[PDB]
Order: structure tokens, then sequence, then C-alpha cells
């Protein structure tokens, strides 16, 4: 969760979101996606960083 | 227009301002006492008059 817990302000328009940049390994390679809860953010592509 | 544009940069520097103070109160709190003990001031009002 998010640090610190402090209150809302209504005049406030300062929001905060959270994203998920996961790499896992599929059955072809490694791929990465970057999503929230709601949906997509970076649709399940190659991981576009090159290993060893 | 441009009256309510500054108003609103007005308002949003203020509520950083304020936020930045209230998440902060206790570790400012604290930080004060330990500079107050560093200064001498180890010792409570109650304590003290007790």
């Amino acid at each position: 969760d998010d640090k610190p817990k402090h209150r809302l302000w209504a005049d406030y328009r300062r929001r905060r979101v959270r994203i998920c940049e996961e790499y896992y390994l599929d059955g072809e390679g490694w791929k990465f996606c970057m999503f929230t809860k709601a949906g997509f953010i970076v649709p399940p592509m190659p991981s576009p960083y090159i290993g060893e | 227009s441009q009256e309510d544009y500054t108003l609103e940069a007005l308002t949003a520097a203020v509520r950083r301002f304020e936020e930045s103070e209230d998440a902060t109160t206790e570790a400012r709190a604290a930080a004060e006492r330990d500079r107050d003990y560093y200064d001498e001031k180890q010792w409570t009002a109650a304590e003290k008059a007790a």
C-alpha cells in the first residue's frame, strides 16, 4: 500500500495510482507487462531488454 | 481564465505545503524532542513541577 496515510482533501487534486510491472517466463520466453487492477497499460509483449 | 488558473495553482501549492506539514507531525515532534534532549532540556514540565 501507499506510504504514508494522509487524509484526503476535497480541494486537493493530487491522486495516487498503483502500477504493476511484471516479467514472467512464458513457454517461449520472457514477457513483460505493465498493468493495474482495471486494465493493461502496456500489453503483454516480449521483454525489450536483451540478455547475455 | 487566467485568474482561475492562478487560484488553482495557489491552492495546489498551499495544499502541498499543508500535506507536508501534517504528514510529518509526529516525526517533527520526535526530532524536536531529540534536539531538546541534546540541548540540556531533558525534563518535562509535569515531572519538573512534581
